[PDB]
DNA sequence: CTTTGTCATTTTGCAGGTACTCTTATTCAATAT
RNA sequence: CUAAGAGUAC
DNA sequence: ATATTGTGCAAAATGACAAAG
């Protein structure tokens, strides 16, 4: 849905890397390894926690809101 | 690459695959079949008959009104509009499938007929033929018949073309594939149900007992007609031993099974010789010749056409013919009753009976051990009817009905005199009412589970759910996986219950074919050379090939070689259709060709010589993957390069189970195509040693199905865990859509953060499962930790919970209508008040406010009233201590569920099609993993947690990495999950170099090589971990394997599945404890139960259980007569049996009340169970 | 047993005795046609049956991409490439012997020893 | 002449145990008071 | 409430 | 305008029926 706030085995904090992640990925054109190890992240919890998540919440987003104001 | 005419490697054969997933989708045969019928299917059934004459006779007393009458009603084209909605107050205006989901409507589109009413009129003079003239009035005016509902995403559908953004604003989500209808607010997905195919012969070997040792019989059916089901059957009699072999047919309406001879000569065939060269088609053949005089000799007594045609009226069950006309009667049956797939006009006894010797053949071939009788499971003999058919036969059933019922309302008005008016001889309802029953309840008629609930749990659930196939359960072995079903249904995937095998899964690749008109192939045979069946002559053509098109054998061919390859070209470049399947059978010399419906059929390489190389090669090469590699990217400026553009330029074709009977298919091109030191750790394979290959496989991992296309590694695994994983992942917790936060569904459970796989297939990027996922990626260590994880258990990271690991979300939604019991006693939402209201829930309706709603936001905990609702009665009544004439309404509110609890998410209010408000109550729950929630890989290793330990106290490696589950290594070896492990090494690998794990089946990747980039990251190559005691910090003696591995969380959790009972609420009629939790039931003590119980020898608790724990009655009897007839006032202490006039001789008994109403019944039923208190004979 | 038929009304013809030369003689049931018989044999009934093991075999049986190949020799051609199939007759006590076709002469030879 | 055993039909009663959820539907239409 | 059906767990 | 009425075993049982006195 979107990105999670900390590692779920180890607890390191991770939802502050999603956009330094994707903006690695397409503005520097890192592949993904490169990436995780400049953001920090060596174990592969977190490897695992950043490289799979799917970020959801933007189809949510296409949607018109409910309650507008 | 830079070569255009480059051959294709293994790895060039996706493109193709995406290619087709981007022109057919995942559920196109149902948009396809519904497509069809809606476009051909309904003209061709209002067309037929649905053309009522009413020949009003002059009737003339006099001659002064000597004129006849003919009313005739005709049909004309059909229109179908854009689904539309009617109203309370009249207005009509377009209806969108997420109103109507909302609104519990019918995305439903009405259908409007021109009707043309003619009038004739005769002058009536007895002995002239009469002549019909017009009267000029040639009135004509559509009118409204019906309303046929629509499945989303077909042609006639808003969504049809509706890009991605128009979806996103219609509040659809993209991901949504459509295939399913929308009957009263409910989707409804109609299960493809398997038949057996029509006009085929089929030769059975019947058992020893039987007098009939062999049977050749046909289902013959005819498309374009009335569409009826009669079977001919041709019986050998007597066994192997027996002397009198005669061949006997069972004609339809007939009582005796007359032999084949008197059948012959009543089609017109006289001579013996004629209708042995009918029969058999070689001289040299005379064994079958010596096995046929029987018959002949049986029917030696009839010598003429008009004499066999006699014996057979003679035996005609009718009944109600004169002897004269017996001929008449006896060529009606053979013109309309007999073989009717080959035609129903007249002129063609010649081709019937070729028809009957061709069967009559088959089955002597049958009973000289020529042939094996015909397999019963063989997958190209059975036919799926789709929504296409299904409505077809009960759109033509339905409709009539109401053509019936419009020539009785035109008799009845012109027999009464009274005036004609369309719309009051119309009755919409009919139509409406039939399809709307049909589709909303799965009994398909006025069969069962044809129409069924949509699976919405997860999207694979839903993609499985619209590729089901189901089987209505003879002497075969349908259970079976054939070997026909390679490539067409998933090898594993089917339930474990009674339904494994007979519920089936399309394969990713398999397609249903629609049906074509056969007319245009049977042109091109005739113009190619096939010469016309009444002027052939076995003998002067005897190496001659039969020619079969849907059965009907059309002529014989001279040169089929010929005939075949000009088939197969015109199939390639698109004259012919596709879906047609062209089978040559050179041992039996024959050819068939199918183009009608219901045929599963799948894409394949085709391979030709290819002089150039001078060895066969496929056609496709690397230019062509180029141009739909281009075309890929651009709609992610060049010509568009479909899937269909490689079917038009005979790159790939469609072959089903019968026409793949006469291929060979090469399993991959690189290794099988090329004339002919290996790597140990790569699996064996055989070369075949054969060079005449006509196909290749586009991939063999497309022999799966959508749910076994999840499992990583599914060639490592014992095939039932397979079979249990396809079966677990629809029970897979994920996202189903992403517009979840719209739709008002009864249940829904969302992941809060799906993970897409480390591991993971090839064939899962066209199943949206990483975009849609149903499991997270959990830190899995494989040890005997504490004990807690044997015999399946799980021990789960606790810390892991608290941060997120497997939460969900869970919504259900409560409806509630007001309805008009009467004019004017309309139902009321409100918040009801105890001082004028009954039968008030014993629950809190504090939380509602005046409109009988709560409020989005507000805590709501089992048994609170969530909907308030009020029915009005007639006033007047005193009673119960507190019922007064200010009692007028009775309570009808809605109480939340007794065990659940949660925010309320949102309520939606709004008007039905009657008119009247409705409500729907969403509310939203979390539910957090606990001990007792049942998790699972994707190999079939499903278990609960057993206990849940702390970060601190779990094991952990020197890197202070801390497993989220450990598993029991003991539910390793048995089972023989080895891609468990291959996909946990590869998962590890995947994280640590941030690549994807490609898991697919058929690859050639090896634990070796997983092994080695494993080695090269810094860990040991086989996953192995030194890890430490949590509790106590010191290494443990043996290392952990250890890893990341891919976890659905399921749907069955403890807390929907714990329920207990002291005392509660008993059953009216027997005063035993109700059923279910959800009732606050009791727990079933069954009859084993009370088996072991008496093993046990604990006689006092089983009667404890029997009497006072379920149903304990004192009942009073007398001493003379046994019976319960005794009248006890209690109070007053008075007992009497009337009849046999005693006041003292009562007894009391405690019996259980099922066993007094037992007693009672018997009684009702003249029994006397008399139960007497004392013994009358010695033991 | 090669059966013939009545060459004026195309019915069975069947066997009869005849007296002044005691001779077997084949006689129409319906219009009285007479003719000798060529052989003596009237009846044959087939306990252990040879023939229909080679049955299907065209001239262009080769044209068949599901037979398997072989290079065995034909004593006919000693042409390598040849179709080769099991017994057809479809009994479950038929042997297994394989039979050949040479895909350039079209002559049957086959595997089995006894027999050669 | 009636048994007499004998096959070939007719019945005919059955088909694991618990447990959970959801969905629909309760005779259609014409006539007479 | 009752009934029928469908899906499912061991 | 609304109530009222137009399925596959497999054992058991049974019947038909060529031989026997
Ligand atoms: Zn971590
Ligand atoms: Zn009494
Ligand atoms: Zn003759
Ligand atoms: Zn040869």
């Amino acid at each position: 849905m979107i990105v999670p706030v900390r590692c779920f085995s180890c607890g390191k904090v991770v939802g502050d890397k999603w956009e330094s992640y994707l903006n690695l990925l397409q503005e520097d054109e890192l592949d993904e390894g490169t990436a995780l190890s400049r953001l920090g992240l060596k174990r592969y919890c977190c490897r695992r926690m950043i490289l799979t998540h799917v970020d959801l919440i933007e189809k949510f987003l296409r949607y018109n809101p409910l309650e507008k104001r | 690459f830079e070569d255009e005419s480059a051959p294709i490697t293994a790895e060039d054969s996706w493109a193709v695959i995406s290619a087709f997933f981007r022109e057919k989708g995942l559920v196109s045969q149902q948009l396809d079949s519904f497509n069809q019928f809606v476009d051909y299917t309904l003209q061709d059934i209002i067309c037929e008959d649905s053309t009522l004459i009413l020949e009003q006779l002059a009737q003339h007393t006099t001659e002064s009104d000597n004129i006849s009458r003919k009313y005739e009603i005709s049909f004309g084209k059909i229109y179908v509009t854009k689904p539309m909605v009617n109203e309370s107050d009249g207005v009509t205006h377009a209806l969108y499938p997420q109103e109507a989901r909302l609104r519990n409507l019918t995305y439903s589109s009405g259908l409007f007929v021109d009707v043309k009413k003619r009038t004739y009129e005769a002058i009536d003079v007895p002995g002239r033929e009469l002549k019909y003239e017009l009267i000029a009035e040639e009135s004509e005016g559509k009118v409204f018949i019906g309303r046929l509902p629509i499945m989303l995403r077909s042609k006639n559908c808003y969504l049809s073309e509706a890009t991605e953004s128009d979806l996103y604003k219609l509040k659809e989500c993209p991901f949504d594939m459509g295939g399913y209808f929308i009957i009263n607010g409910s989707e409804k997905v109609l299960i493809a149900q398997e038949r057996s195919a029509g006009n085929i012969v089929q030769v059975f070997k019947k058992a020893a007992p039987s007098p009939i040792s062999h049977v050749a019989e046909i289902r013959s059916a005819l498309e374009k007609g009335s569409r009826f089901i009669s079977t001919l059957q041709v019986k050998l009699y007597g066994r192997e031993g027996s002397s009198a072999r005669t061949i006997k047919a069972t004609l339809p309406y007939i009582k005796q099974d007359i032999p084949i001879v008197i059948i012959f000569r009543a089609l017109g065939i006289i001579p013996d010789g004629e209708i042995l060269e009918h029969i058999c088609y070689d001289v040299n053949d005379w064994q079958m010749l010596e096995m046929l005089k029987p018959c002949v000799e049986d029917g030696f007594v009839i010598q003429d056409r008009e004499t066999a045609l006699d014996f057979i009226g003679r035996r005609g069950t009718a009944l109600g013919i004169k002897k004269e006309k017996r001929i008449q009667y006896a060529k009606d049956i053979l013109q309309k009753e007999f073989l009717p797939h080959i035609t129903q006009l007249e002129g063609f006894e010649s081709r019937k009976a070729f028809f009957l010797g061709y069967m009559i053949n088959r089955l002597l071939l049958c009973a000289l051990d020529r042939k094996d009788q015909d397999d019963r499971d063989h997958f190209g003999k059975k036919r799926l009817d789709l929504a296409g058919p299904l409505l077809a036969q009960l759109f033509k059933t339905l409709f009539k009905k109401l053509t019936k019922d419009i020539f009785r309302y035109m008799q009845r008005t012109v027999e009464e005199a009274h005036d004609f008016n369309m719309k009051l001889a119309i009755n919409a309802k009919t139509i409406t009412s039939g399809l709307k029953y049909a589709l909303a309840t799965g009994n398909w008629g006025e069969r069962a589970g044809v129409s069924q609930v949509l699976n919405r749990y997860t999207y694979s659930s839903t993609l499985s759910h619209l590729r089901r196939t189901n089987t209505p359960i003879k002497l075969a072995k349908p259970r079976q996986l054939h070997n026909t079903h390679w490539g067409l249904v998933c090898p594993a995937e089917t339930p474990e219950g009674q339904a494994c095998g007979l519920v089936k899964n399309l394969s990713l690749m398999s397609c249903i074919s629609v049906g074509t008109d056969p007319m245009p192939i049977i042109t091109f045979l005739s113009e190619w050379g096939m010469e016309p069946l009444e002027d052939y002559v076995p003998h002067q053509s005897p190496d001659a090939t039969r020619v079969f098109v849907n059965g009907v054998w059309h002529g014989v061919h001279r040169n089929p070689a010929r005939l075949m390859e000009t088939l197969r070209t015109l199939r390639r470049k698109g004259d012919i259709n596709p879906e047609v399947s062209m089978i040559r059978d050179i041992r039996e010399k024959e050819l068939k060709i199918f183009t009608d419906a219901g045929r599963v059929y799948r894409p394949l390489f085709i391979v030709e010589d290819d002089e150039s190389l001078g060895h066969k090669e496929l056609k496709v090469r690397k230019g062509h993957i180029a141009k739909l590699m281009a075309t890929e990217y651009q709609d992610i400026d060049v010509e568009e390069y479909t899937w269909s553009s490689l079917l038009n330029e005979g790159l790939v074709e469609y072959i089903d189970a019968e026409e793949e009977e006469s291929i060979l298919i090469a399993m991959q091109p690189e290794d099988l195509e090329p004339a002919e030191d290996v790597d140990p750790a790569k699996r064996i394979r055989v070369s075949h040693h054969a060079t005449t290959f006509t196909h290749c496989e586009i991939h063999p991992s497309m022999i799966l199905g959508v749910a076994a296309s999840i499992i990583p590694f599914p060639d490592h695994n014992q095939s039932p865990r397979n079979t249990y994983q396809s079966a677990m992942g629809k029970q897979a917790m994920g996202v189903f859509l992403t517009n979840y936060n719209v739709r008002m569904d009864t249940m829904a459970n969302i992941l809060y953060y799906p993970q897409k796989p480390l591991g993971t297939t090839r064939a899962m990027e066209y199943l949206k499962f990483r975009e849609l996922p149903a499991g997270q990626n959990a830190i899995v260590a494989i040890a005997c930790y504490s004990g807690y994880n044997q015999e399946d258990s799980m021990i789960m990271n606790q810390s892991s919970i608290d941060r997120g690991l497997f939460r969900s979300l869970f919504f259900r939604s409560y409806m509630d209508q007001e309805k008009k019991y009467g004019m004017s006693i309309t139902e009321t939402f409100e918040k009801p008040q105890r001082t004028n209201t009954l039968r008030m829930k014993h629950g809190t309706y504090d939380k509602l406010d005046d409109d009988g709603l709560i409020a989005p936001g507000v805590r709501v905990s089992g048994e609170d009233v969530i909907i308030g609702k009020t029915t009005p009665i007639s006033p007047d009544e005193e009673e119960l201590g507190q019922r007064t004439a200010y009692h007028s309404k009775r309570d009808a509110s809605t109480p939340l569920r007794s065990t659940e609890n949660g925010i309320v998410d949102q309520v939606l209010v709004t008007t039905n099609q009657d008119g009247l408000k409705f409500v729907k109550v969403r509310v939203r729950t979390t539910k957090i993993p606990q001990i007792g929630d049942k998790f699972a890989s994707r190999h079939g290793q499903k278990g609960t947690i057993g206990i849940t330990y702390r970060r601190e106290d779990m094991p952990f490696t020197a890197e202070g990495i801390v497993p989220d589950l450990i598993i029991n290594p003991h539910a390793i070896p048995s089972r023989m999950t080895v891609a468990h492990l291959i996909e946990c090494l590869l998962s590890k690998v995947a994280a640590l170099s941030g690549n994807e794990g490609d898991a697919s089946p058929f690859t050639d990747i090896t634990v070796e090589g997983i092994s080695k980039l494993l080695r090269e990251h810094g860990y040991q190559s086989r996953g192995f971990e030194v890890m430490y005691n949590g509790h106590t910090g010191k290494k443990l003696m043996a290392q952990i394997f250890f890893g990341p591995t891919y976890y659905q969380r399921l749907r069955h959790m403890v807390d929907d599945k714990i329920h207990a009972r002291a005392r509660g609420p008993m059953q009216v009629l027997t005063r035993q404890p109700v059923e279910g939790r959800s009732r606050d039931g009791g727990l079933r003590f069954g009859e084993m139960e009370r088996d072991c119980m008496i093993a046990h020898g604990a006689a006092s608790f089983l009667k404890e259980r029997l009497m006072e724990a379920s149903d304990a009655f004192r009942v009073h009897i007398c001493g003379i007569c046994g019976l319960m007839t005794v009248i006890a006032k209690l109070n007053h202490n008075q007992f009497e049996c009337k009849g046999c006039d005693n006041k003292i001789d009562i007894y009391q008994i405690h019996i259980p009340y099922a066993a007094k109403l037992l007693f009672q019944e018997l009684m009702a039923m003249n029994i006397t169970p008399r139960l007497y208190t004392d013994r009358s004979r010695d033991f | 047993t090669t059966f013939r038929f009545c060459r004026d009304c195309n019915n069975m013809l069947y066997p009869r005795e005849d007296k002044e030369n005691n001779r077997l003689l084949f006689e129409c049931r319906t219009c009285s046609y007479v003719e000798e018989a060529g052989s003596p044999l009237v009846y044959r009934h087939e306990l252990i049956t040879n023939i229909g093991e080679t049955a299907g075999v065209v001239q262009d049986i080769g044209s068949d991409p599901t037979l398997p190949r072989s290079d065995r020799e034909c004593p006919k051609c000693h042409s390598r490439e040849n179709v080769f199939f099991q017994s057809q007759q479809r009994r479950k006590d038929t042997s297994m012997v394989l039979f050949f076709v040479c895909l350039s002469c079209s002559h049957i030879f086959t595997s089995d020893q006894k027999n050669k």
